[PDB]
């Protein structure tokens, strides 16, 4: 559920952006979402490849 | 965008193992030309592949479709080469 | 055709499944036997005046567990039972055995031992009791 | 799932030396080798062909024992937070390869390998795949003998009704083996030798 | 009066014999079914004599309150588990509130610290474990 | 941070040989599932991700599965071609 | 039909595990021995009427180590007894002599050999003595 | 450390020519040959199969050797801090092999070996060695396996003589009761072959002789 606050902070700086509080809430939240979604990228990789590893090793 | 699911798996009695085969065989070939298909239409829809949220989906879908028939083929080869070493003798 | 003059069942070397299934009239539901129960066999003259109590006996005697959900009776045998202890985040245990009594599947030969306000609680018993009981208790932590 | 992974390709590349050593194949293909021993005949009809139809005739019987392991081992319930009953459960799965091979082997032998009843255990299923395969393979002997035994009456009465006569020095196998086959197509023996094959396992 | 007259049984139908006497299943392991007995035996006091032919034939018993799990002596398994932020004193009132505290093997350790000692049955020491590391974490 | 160990294994004499294997059959596979999802848990946990004192944990244990499951693969592929080099003859 | 009427078990040619499950109810707990010392045998008369002095004449007259943890003797043979040196950062000697004391598990034929205050000593017995004593060193200075 | 997987690994590829030389497969496997070429059966019982029941008994025999080598090296404490330590350990992890290879080598055909490899080592001035070395030192690993499997060729030799013998009393027989009559111009194998046959299944060959040389090495009770 985190695309949910994900996607509910950017309306209050697109309606105003001016606040110093906000941005930097909002640079906070986008920075999580940025460190979230490579990990599982990078997580779903290695569970693909040691999967096709034991196929290559009988083949 | 609106979605249906079918709950009938139907069952035919086989008449012989050659009558298994052919429904193990058609029963496979529909979901391997569906996947692809659904990938194909994934990639095609442009708006699908501009989100953060759907790329996760789409890498789960390849990584299920590699590993099917790779599956499959090591397999029915290692199958056959069963068999090669029995006619041999 | 058939001479004899009382009421009851007569076995001559029957499986534990066509046993059960005469027993599947008296009792009002079906009766579901498992493949490792079905091994066993009996044989005798038997009368059901009244299976509920005939059944705790023979459970007894055979070696036997079973359960009743409501719409069937299902019967393993004594050498697979299964036991889980799992913990709760937040619903309590006299939260979570207030919801067995009012659906219907609280059963009292095998309770839920734990403390009365706590997380974890310790569960024991057949099979389609535990993979109900620890389901049931973890997509209820989920929702709150 | 991952190691499972290691155990279904272990049977898949091990499958031609199980099926060389655990099942009624190799009375099959010792059976129908000797025919062509007793016939008198060398290279005729091949070493491939016979193993073809002894291959598909032992898949027939063999086939419901592989089949049940699939349909079993399908079923939702082998995630168990025990390794014991993991065990036990994957203990449960080859009691179809147990049952199948106790009735065919040797119980004494059988419990030779046990020291190095049966209701309550079953024995080790490395304790007498060895015991079976010694079992076929004496009894595929034992018929061996039998169906070997008219072909040696046609063999002795053309070389006595030669010597009846006073043509000693002549070679009886160009004489016998046009009356060897005859006798093996006038029975229509190969059709009815595998339908007996076929009847000594599964019943009809 | 009752009684079971056992000629070369193979202690799993011994023991499901004394299952009625008993008011609960008796689930006998796998290598604890080799042994055997014979001879007559009478059942009017089964918790007395379950203690005797458990110590003679040797054998670990343990009663959880829904069944009699029964191993053989050479299963008994063991463990150390250090707790953070729960004592030993009101893990022992958890045993005792629920029941499942059992006074012939206990828990060895100093009485409000984290360190201590199982040891006893495969049925009792993965219960003790696995509600002691559950309980560490919801704390 | 919560730890335990068992310290006394299980040893005795069988005679019997396949038990033996499935005790480390299922001693392989339940020691190799329960780490998949301790490792997809730590990752679907968003506190655990954001600390630089978790990820260095985090590292070490993707590295850990990584070389086990490996090693079981090449053993017995070794194992299984062993057997097959006396067999086929 | 049963002899002398005395009290004694006859041995002839055991093999020490059908031996001391013999002596298991005069000790009040279960024996386990191991598989290295479950290869001799012993023939004779025995009188159990005090097995703790028994027990610990054969044990140097076969060769033998063994261990009472309060619920089991372990026995084993001399060959298997391992040693280790560990040294404790956070915690002294005599606070860890004191948490053997109060739990029971203190030993007096395999003591601990180290300075009283420091940090390092030296331990040496059975499997089960060293690998509790080990392991229950090393989880209290991860407490502290 | 990590080397100590590549000694691992480089262990694990040579592993079925040791099974080719070293252990009692060696054993099964001519007998088993002798058996069927005593017979005269040429291609059955398709020795492909013969292989793999010959090689069951011989795991069946070999599994507790093997075993202790396991739990003596999967032990967490292999890494010593000396390097004439480290190499005693695995002299001492491989001694269960090699007493194994002491009890069933031959004598002199063992002390033949290293009286040959000292005299290329050094040179003829090394004097020999006689056999009360046996009471207290231990030949070397690579000594013992050459004069094991002349000694079990020895040994299997031995045996598949034994068993030829009752079927060659067969063969002449019959090839002295076809020239009793005048039937001289006849094959007499395809007459023998029959009686061989029952020979072999009336005195039920393979069921003692399968328990005959798992006795060889091991004991029952």
């Amino acid at each position: 559920n985190l695309q949910t606050q994900v996607t509910e902070a950017l309306d209050k700086l697109a309606a105003k952006p001016s606040d110093p509080a906000l941005l930097a809430a909002y640079q906070s939240k986008l920075s999580e979402y940025n460190l979230y979604r490579n990990a599982q990228s990078n997580t779903v990789k290695v569970f693909k490849d040691i999967d096709a590893a034991i196929i290559q090793n009988f083949r | 965008i609106g979605q249906a699911v079918n709950i009938r798996s139907m069952e035919t009695d086989i008449v012989s193992l050659d009558d298994r085969l052919l429904q193990a065989f058609s029963g496979s070939a529909i979901a391997t030309a569906v996947d692809k298909q659904t990938i194909t239409n994934r990639i095609e829809d442009p708006n699908l592949v501009t989100d953060p949220k759907e790329l996760a989906i789409s890498q789960e879908m390849i990584s299920d479709y590699n590993l099917y028939v790779s599956m499959v083929s090591t397999l029915t080869r290692k199958g056959v080469g069963a068999v090669e070493t029995l006619l041999r003798s | 055709k058939i001479p004899v003059t009382g009421s009851g069942f007569v076995a001559k070397d029957d499986s534990l499944r066509t046993f059960f299934d005469a027993m599947a009239l008296q009792l009002k539901e079906p009766v579901i036997v498992s493949k490792m129960a079905a091994r066993k066999k009996i044989t005798g003259n038997f009368e059901f005046h009244d299976p509920n109590a005939l059944l705790e006996k023979l459970s007894l005697q055979l070696g036997l567990i079973w359960y009743f959900d409501g719409q069937a009776i299902y019967i393993y045998d004594a050498s697979e039972m299964r036991n889980a202890v799992v913990s709760l985040r937040n619903v309590s245990l006299n939260e979570f055995n207030n919801f067995l009594k009012r659906s219907g599947l609280y059963n009292k030969n095998y309770p839920l031992r734990g403390d009365n306000r706590k997380g974890t609680f310790y569960v024991s018993g057949p099979p389609v009791y535990v993979d109900m009981v620890v389901n049931a208790a973890t997509m209820m932590d989920k929702q709150n | 799932n991952d190691i499972s992974l290691i155990a279904l390709l272990a049977f898949s590349t091990l499958l031609p030396f199980i099926i060389a050593s655990g099942t009624c194949f190799v009375k099959f293909s010792i059976v129908f080798v000797m025919v062509r021993n007793a016939l008198g005949l060398q290279q005729i009809p091949s070493n491939m062909t016979l193993n073809g139809v002894a291959l598909l005739l032992s898949m027939f019987v063999m086939w419901p024992i592989m089949h049940d392991a699939y349909v079993y081992f399908e079923d939702e319930d082998v995630t168990f937070n025990d390794i014991s009953s993991l065990s036990k459960h994957v203990d449960e799965g080859l009691d179809g390869y147990r049952d199948y091979l106790i009735k065919y082997s040797d119980r004494e032998l059988v419990q030779f390998f046990e020291n190095a009843k049966d209701e309550i255990e079953k024995p080790s299923i490395f304790a007498l795949l060895p015991a079976y395969a010694l079992s076929e393979i004496k009894s595929a002997f034992k018929i061996g003998f039998y169906l070997y035994l008219p072909f040696v009456v046609v063999d002795l009465v053309v070389s006595s009704v030669l010597l009846a006569l006073g043509m000693m020095m002549m070679s009886p196998v160009t004489i016998s083996t046009p009356i060897k086959l005859v006798l093996f197509v006038a029975l229509d023996g190969w059709t009815l030798l595998s339908k007996g094959l076929i009847l000594q396992y599964m019943d009809i």
